[PDB]
DNA sequence: TGAAAAATCTAAAGCATCACCTTGCT
DNA sequence: AGCAAGGTGATGCTTTAGATTTTTT
């Protein structure tokens, strides 16, 4: 049996307006050090992971390892019930098909109940390895939504180059190419407004631009964004919460290949 | 112009000489001879004045073999109107500005169709003008025409000149419509000489038609593997022909392996082909026998199959290469439309017939599929990828296909298109290839011409098309059409006579059809069968039988019982609806001149008031916006349209430029000045029907009408006296016979063909009788007999589907069919049809014309008003089964999608699944024949869908286990897509599809040798490996898996973007979810979506619902059933709220 | 001849727009009680009858019963023309084709004039008695608003119960189902909150949502609303507007089919 | 080799995104007076005269007189990326068919740096005559705004009629008819919103409204609107870029002769 | 492989419709 | 701190020419 209750019910929102339009099925596992979303994407080109700690809820209660999969194009839209503060209890049952939720408003008078109708799910586990990264930077997450916003519309790749002075992107297309430059600013009192660096070389990549636009929209979240690349490797984007956990994703490069060679 | 004409006397000169070396004799003796017309040539011919002279060269066989050929000159003409008072000038300057150039000029009085007041009998005098050439003829026509058109677009002598007719006809036409010479039709042709011009008369004694040698012919070529055979690179290697029954077939030894000895092919026994085998050693001499065993044989029919695209140019090309060129020695040539055409001898291909007159279903044209549904037999079967490996391992194969291809070519000319075409050619007035080649529109323009000829009236030039006309507010029409019927399904599902059905019935319609039965049997028995109600017995008896049978069913509106599957088909709808309702194409007519003529009394029963429905697409601008916009428009210079020429004048670039222009240069600005761009407007209009017209056009119909019916009755008739005499055994009279019957037979599908286009020739584009009005009128008129059936039996039971010409519709208990006892000796029974003659009498009440008005007699203007009304229902028997898949469109681009099977357990029809030769999986053709015969299966409901989702469950099965259990061919012959490429690859540009990618899969594979020429054929399977890529990019070919291992390792590394996996069978990178998606989809079209709107569970689990189905299901076929206020609350009653 | 006088001129504007999205035909009836609106759509399943007293006007006269047949198929517009507070005068002449509204701007500076006009449509008329009630629920109009487009999403047919515990409004479909329950109030004292029932037997039955969704555009109207339903009673909604008139919509009631029996 | 830098960059877009769907091809005239645009439609009917005087700009650096060909819709969608207040600054090359656009946040951090390309464009220059205007009016742009959007479904055309009891907006059309009269405002202490009447005599124009509908786009641009007409005049629609510049809309008016079918 | 021959397809262009949170501000 | 509302992204139903799904091998 699988109990749950959180009161900043608005973040699950959150995730689930974020993830909406990328995956319509994904892969959910409880454990006894909370739950785990470490699902690929519809294209299978990069990874995503939601991590709800234990202690991140405000009260968890679980009784066995479990797997299930859940299909946002139900429970996502069902999650726009809420506002900003309404509360939620969850309930996965053991041999039932159907999965619970309670939907308290914080008027003491408000109770509802709704129940989902599960699938089986067959997705293949990819293995999860930790390699160092060249260059990290960490920025406030309106500029990471506001730079991905206005180079939408320039192409369809970005090329990435953190370099001593400090982080570049560029983009170009048919109406035209455009580059835009970030520098470090080291006297501000805020942390989550600050952006701070560390370099190992100069790094040099090329990604995909829509896609970064489709995972834009994890902006509300949290406040701060950090990303973390070196040579030939996945970029990590991380968003962490000063209370609450990290939302991450790994994003494979292009393929970078010469057609004519 | 001596030139010219030196040019057009050498190619008489030759034709002639080509006509005298296939026996064709210019007929030079003084004297008559009796003949079959077989072809008629527009030529030129000498006159004792030796000066230049139009003929037609008419060609006949006659029955002791011999034939002939001769020449009738007649000059062709055509008619200029001018306006009254100078009629005798304008004839005098025009014979002294053309001077030696028209022979004759006279003034003729003739009476127009479309002329105000012109029911009285006023004629208007038009003036006949005649050439000695048809040259003579477009050269004075090209020189009138911008005076006539000057003059119609405003409003020297040419000014006087106002209307100009007459110009679009053929010569051979206008001879065959003046003299009435038909081929097909036996002759009286007397030659006194040079002087006299030659007397031909028709013979009405004779009526057995002759048997004129035909040769049938048919190649197979050497074809570079997975590309077309060029002309430039290959060479025939085998060519098998048929004459009269005996075969031939010339191999090329330089290509085939072992001799062919003669041998007998015989598919069924009424097929008999004894081939006879040449061996040519090379490809020259293979031409110089089948040219030689031609002149030798002297056919005057040639027949093949897609030979003027493909069968008689190769032949040319490789006749070119090697010297001897191929008109010189047999006299095709491509002419001027492509169409591979001899002066003496006919030449047909029967894929025209197939598309036109077969009625076979689209993607059914080929050959194969053709000779199976009407011959009755399959041919050999042979891919041409491993057609040119059969010129070695064994030629036998071979042999057998190119003389099973020369068989059915031969028995499907033989048997099919020659009485056709040869009994439909007796009516229109062209030659019989002529006939083969275009149209029916212009096949029932030249019979409208012969009939509006007879009645002495004149013809209306072809419509042509105006540019952007500004309908009655000022708008400007881009699109102008009317509202025509489409076909819908009102219920999608298996419907049986097994399985009940649950009926839902008012009793109101059962009071309708309560009183009313003694009506409805005495309107069914007076004019339907025409016996007179006194002389039968039964009468009450099976009045009260009704009446038992309707009492019974009426105390039970609601129930469960079996359906009746009937297709109430009105038998030729529109033909009889323009019958009915008098519709001629100068009958709609305007106030503005309906009150110009005498006989708009007050109480004058002339005029019909019909209403239609019409569609139009415009542009939301006025008048003012539409002239100030050309204004702005005329202040500055078009630009230059092509870099040949300086920039345009007003008077320089022509009408439709111009209009596309203006259309653009008003549509980019009512893009902004306005919220809508296209304004569609969907109004309803009502035009009057002249009753009084004249009547040559309804007449026709009617004549045509009532020649099909007594065609039909000597083919039956004779199809007794077939079968007599095949009891009797003799052989004399059961040969005429059987020539009687297929005579009758051929008139009769020719009347029905004819029939059929008079309504299609109307709404043609460019028609002579072109009107709008009559197609809106009609399709109106049927769709409201179709509306008012489809209440008369949803009341009474389901309709099933709504057609264009008929309802598919549905209880056990209702009444089918009943027999009449009658004291007529020659009719001692009448059986009748109680849901025809129900429907009958509500077409009797409905629209049966009350003032058909027809002229009795021309001296006192007398006209007899009638009561006509031959629109009538047939029923199509109660069929076994009906079957009706869901889509998702629903609208007028809904296609005609069903299968019913008749009682018996046959195939009665099945529309809409039309199979695609190599635009399909073989997956899906399998799984659609298999799925058909399955609905048969089971006894209740839930058993059909359980017993018919056996076929999906067993190709889930073989699909979702990896096709462990199946052979490799097999699987390639299945899942393998077949697509061809029409034009060259690289003149496409840089544009994505799936060909484009298999084919630079193919050309990186081997060489550019694969795109050097155009026509490539590309197999291709869809892969896995590249995730992320869409549907076009995962196109690899299917060469590569018969190459040597390292080419197709190298490939499968580089086309897969991964250098990392181990197993390349074909198992492991096959993308099978598309296979399922598509396979599911097919599934959810046939099994899933009709059980889910039948209240059923769902029989396959695999396949999903869509989400548009869980919506649909929800919002229109609940298993509740929504209330309304009016039930469960007061009333207080109606009242009318009138402005105050 | 009739004139209407409103000082405030937001309420006019949401009933109109309240009767915009279900009505295409409608019949206004001016008599000496006041305005009554007694129409029926065309979709044959609601009804819906508005009545404004004499006395809630500021100025007003009606000499006689008049019958005005306006089109709500693209109506409202013209009132949607204008602003918020803006005084509202209705004109109705007697036999003229136009119905003159005056708008004035509370600084006696932005003034305007429209005219409507009329034409013949034809009406069924329903009259209405009065009988004992059964099933009142009283509530807040956002909550109940909320509600009917929370549960627009779960399907289109609505279950309502009333019982002991308190009321539940539930919905069901391929999506899954849900149900709230809510409870009667018991330690608030604010009348525009609290919600109240009054009940003489537990009552289960079922209506259309996408009607009650049409019925729920007038939120801001009033902050009350209450909903009335009895056994085989169409289910009517009551909207107060203040101390100023009083709106009533009609729903058919849904039942199950006894064809077996 | 022109450098111009300002420090308000909102001004920038406003013009822009009030440029951006009525025109699409333009000819940025430029010399060392400033930056000029005339131009018109597709239809030929609305003339657009735009002018940035040199005085307002921060920091200015011209070489001689530059032919401009750009395409409106590239910058109106590349001008996205600048913020609130941030600092605007446009570089052109001597020979180069390429323009620079530089971004600067107020805090000195988020640099942009775009360019795109050009294409050859020909306009025929078309000069507007200098004559003493009639009716001169000074209205504030949200009431003209709220008013034409108020009127442009009402009908399709708009009767202005100008007189000393002040100005009348009509309208006629298959709802009916209106019309709004707005009189002189001269009890006022603030401007910004004080409308004011200029007249020599009364006037009757008639006016395409989906025009001034492309027209009033122009509303956070300024303040205050002026309108200025006669008789066979185009209505002169200014707005005022702060105290450095002007847009003028230039609108033929619609006369509409019909000749009777 | 060329083809308009020829009328049935059909796929890219077309255009109407839904949808909610983002630019000023009550 | 959410309204006016609409606007560009998606989505569903016409439409109209020619390529293509059609012949021949
Ligand atoms: S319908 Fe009557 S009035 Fe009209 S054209 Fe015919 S005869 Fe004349």
């Amino acid at each position: 049996m699988f109990e749950a209750r959180l009161v900043q019910g608005s973040i699950l929102k959150k995730v689930l307006e974020a993830l909406k339009d990328l995956i319509n099925e994904a892969c959910w596992d409880i454990s006894s050090s909370g739950v785990n979303l470490q699902s690929m994407d519809s294209s299978h080109v990069s990874l995503v992971q939601l991590t709800l700690r234990s202690e991140g809820f405000d009260t968890y209660r679980c009784d066995r390892n479990l797997a299930m999969g859940v299909n946002l194009t139900s429970m996502s839209k069902i999650l726009k019930c809420a506002g900003n503060e309404d509360i939620i209890t969850l309930r996965a049952e053991d041999n039932a098909d159907t999965l619970a939720l309670v939907f308290e408003a914080p008027n003491q008078e408000k109770v509802s109940d709704y129940e989902m109708k599960l699938m089986d799910l067959d997705v293949e586990q990819l293995g999860i390895p930790e390699q160092e990264y060249s260059c990290v930077v960490k920025m406030p997450s309106g500029e990471f939504a506001r730079i991905c916003r206005d180079l939408s519309h320039i192409g369809d790749a970005v090329v990435i180059s953190c370099a001593k002075d400090g982080v570049k992107f560029s983009a170009s297309g048919e109406l035209g190419n455009g580059n835009i430059k970030l520098s470090q600013t080291s006297n501000v009192d805020k942390e989550e407004e600050a952006v701070t660096i560390e370099m190992n070389e100069p790094v040099q990549l090329t990604f995909a631009l829509r896609y970064l636009n489709f995972f834009t929209k994890a902006t509300p979240l949290s406040s701060t964004v950090t990303l973390s690349m070196s040579a030939d490797v996945p970029l990590v984007v991380e968003y962490k919460i000063a209370d609450m956990g990290h939302l991450k994703y790994y994003l494979a490069p292009k393929i970078e290949d010469e057609e004519g060679s | 112009s001596s030139v010219s004409a030196l040019k057009r006397l050498e190619r008489s000169q030759w034709t002639d000489k080509m006509d005298l070396r296939f026996g064709f004799e210019r007929l030079k003796e003084p004297g008559e001879k009796t003949g079959w017309l077989i072809n008629m040539h527009p030529t030129e011919i000498l006159d004792e004045d030796k000066r230049l002279g139009s003929a037609v060269d008419y060609y006949f066989i006659q029955d002791d073999g011999s034939r002939f050929k001769v020449a009738l000159p007649y000059k062709p003409y055509f008619y200029i109107a001018t306006r009254k008072g100078c009629e005798r000038e304008v004839s005098s300057f025009l014979s002294k500005k053309f001077q030696g150039k028209i022979a004759k000029v006279e003034t003729v009085p003739k009476e127009d169709l479309d002329l105000p007041n012109h029911l009285v009998g006023l004629k208007r005098n038009y003036i006949r003008l005649s050439f000695h050439t048809v040259e003579d003829l477009v050269k004075v026509r090209k020189e009138i025409s911008p005076a006539v058109k000057k003059n119609r677009e405003q409003d020297d002598q040419l000014d006087n000149i106002v209307d100009m007719r007459e110009y679009d006809v053929p010569y051979h036409i206008r001879l065959s419509i003046d003299l009435k010479i038909h081929v097909a039709h036996w002759y009286n042709v007397r030659y006194r000489g040079n002087a006299f011009p030659v007397e031909i008369t028709r013979r009405d004694d004779l009526v057995e038609r002759p048997d004129p040698v035909v040769l049938a012919f048919a190649i197979a070529t050497t074809k570079l593997p997975l590309k077309f055979p060029d002309a430039e690179t290959d060479q025939i290697m085998m060519i098998s022909y048929m004459i009269d029954g005996q075969g031939y077939l010339i191999t090329n030894r330089e290509i085939v392996s072992e001799d062919i000895e003669d041998f007998e092919f015989t598919p069924k026994p009424e097929y008999e082909g004894p081939f006879c085998v040449f061996n040519e050693p090379d490809e020259a001499h293979l031409i110089q026998r089948w040219f030689e065993h031609v002149q030798e044989t002297k056919p005057t029919i040639m027949v093949t199959y897609n030979g003027d695209f493909f069968d008689w140019p190769f032949v040319e090309a490789r006749a070119a290469v090697h010297g001897l060129s191929m008109q010189q020695e047999i006299g095709f040539q491509k002419d001027s439309q492509g169409e591979y055409k001899a002066p003496q001898c006919i030449h047909m291909d029967c894929l025209r017939w197939v598309k036109r007159d077969s009625y076979l279903p689209v993607g059914s044209h080929n050959l194969k599929a053709a000779a199976k549904a009407k011959l009755g037999y399959d041919p050999v079967e042979l891919d041409p990828e491993d057609m040119c490996r059969m010129a070695t391992e064994q030629p036998q194969t071979l042999a057998t296909y190119s003389v099973s291809d020369a068989v059915a070519t031969y028995y499907l000319y033989m048997k099919y298109v020659h009485p056709f075409i040869f009994a439909l050619c007796t009516i229109i007035p062209m030659e019989p290839d002529e006939v083969l080649r275009k149209g029916s529109g212009t096949l029932c323009e030249a019979l409208l011409m012969v009939q509006a000829f007879h009645a002495n009236i004149i013809f209306p030039n072809k419509q042509e098309q105006e540019f952007n006309k500004l309908t009655d507010d000022g708008h400007v029409l881009d699109s102008e059409t009317y509202v025509g019927g489409h076909v819908e399904a009102l219920e999608s599902g298996v419907f049986r006579s097994d399985i009940p059905c649950r009926f839902r019935m008012n009793p109101a319609a059962f009071d309708f059809l309560l009183q009313r039965v003694e009506k409805t049997l005495r309107h069914a028995l007076e004019e339907e069968e025409k016996v007179p109600v006194e002389q039968v017995t039964n009468f009450e008896e099976v009045c009260d039988e009704i009446k038992s049978k309707l009492a019974s069913l009426k105390d039970v509106p609601s129930r469960i019982e079996c359906p009746l599957i009937y297709h109430l088909d009105v038998g030729a709808m529109y033909p009889n609806i323009i019958l009915t309702n008098r519709l001629q194409p100068s009958a709609m007519v305007d106030e503005a001149t309906c009150a110009a003529c005498d006989f708009n009394k007050p109480g004058a029963n002339c005029q019909r008031k019909m209403a239609w429905q019409w569609r139009g697409e415009f542009m939301p601008a006025s008048r003012s916006e539409y002239h100030r916009i050309q204004h702005q428009l005329e202040s500055e210079k078009f630009p230059p349209l092509f870099p040949e020429g300086p920039a345009r004048a007003f008077h320089e670039l022509s009408r439709e430029e111009q209009a596309k222009y203006e259309k653009r240069r008003l549509a980019d600005y009512c893009r902004k000045a306005y919220k809508k761009i296209h304004i569609t407007k969907v109004e309803e209009r009502l035009t009057t029907i002249c009753q009084r017209e004249n009547s040559f056009y309804v007449d026709t119909v009617r004549a045509f009408r009532d020649r099909r019916y007594e065609f039909k009755g000597l083919h039956k008739v004779w199809k007794k006296k077939l079968s007599a005499a095949v009891e009797v055994g003799d052989a004399a009279e059961v040969k005429r016979c059987k020539n009687m019957e297929v005579l009758y037979d051929s008139l009769q599908l020719a009347h029905k063909c004819i029939l059929n286009s008079f309504y299609g020739y109307v709404m043609r584009k460019g028609a002579r009788w072109y009107s709008m009005e009559m197609a809106g009128i009609v399709c109106f008129t049927g769709a409201n007999i179709i509306t008012q059936a489809r209440e008369l039996i949803e009341q009474i039971g389901r309709p099933l589907e709504l057609d264009t010409d008929g309802i598919w519709c549905v209880p056990n208990s209702f009444p089918e069919n009943f027999v009449f006892k009658t004291t007529n000796v020659k009719k001692p029974k009448v059986t009748i049809s109680y849901p025809g003659a129900m429907l009958n009498i509500m077409v009797k009440e409905g629209f049966t014309n009350d003032q058909y008005q027809e002229l009795a007699e021309p001296s006192s203007l007398t006209y007899v008003t009638r009561s006509e009304n031959s629109i009538f229902f047939e029923v199509d028997g109660p069929y076994l089964a009906m079957i009706l898949p869901a889509s998702k469109e629903e609208g007028k681009k809904l296609k005609k999608r069903y299968a019913v099977f008749n009682e018996d357990g046959s195939l009665a029809e099945l529309k809409g699944f039309e199979v695609k030769r190599r635009g399909e999986l073989q997956l899906i053709k399998i799984f659609q024949s298999s799925v058909f015969e399955a609905f048969l299966k089971g006894s209740t409901l839930e058993e059909v869908y359980g017993s018919v989702a056996k076929v999906a469950d067993y190709w889930l099965d073989v699909l979702y286990s990896k096709a462990a259990n199946m052979p490799d061919s097999e699987l390639f012959e299945l899942i393998s897509e077949n697509r061809s490429m029409s034009r060259k690859l690289e003149d496409y540009g840089e544009q994505k599809s799936t060909s484009i990618s298999t084919a630079k899969r193919l050309a990186e594979f081997l060489g550019d040798q694969m795109v050097k020429d155009a026509g490539l054929s590309c197999r291709y399977i869809i892969s896995r490996k590249p995730e992320g890529s869409p549907v076009t990019e995962r196109a690899i070919p299917l060469a590569i898996f018969q190459a040597e291992p390292t080419v197709r390792k190298h490939f499968l590394r580089k086309w897969l973007k991964s250098s990392s996996l181990q197993d390349f069978d074909i198992r492991a990178i096959l993308d099978w979810d598309y296979y399922i998606e598509r396979l599911g989809s097919a599934i959810q079209k046939i099994i899933t979506i009709p059980a889910a709107l039948q209240q059923v569970k769902n029989p396959v689990p695999r396949v999903k619902h869509p989400d548009w189905l869980h919506k649909k299901l929800l919002e229109k076929n609940d298993v509740y059933k929504q209330k309304k206020i009016s039930e469960l609350f007061t009333l207080e009653g109606r009242r009318q709220v009138t402005m105050a």
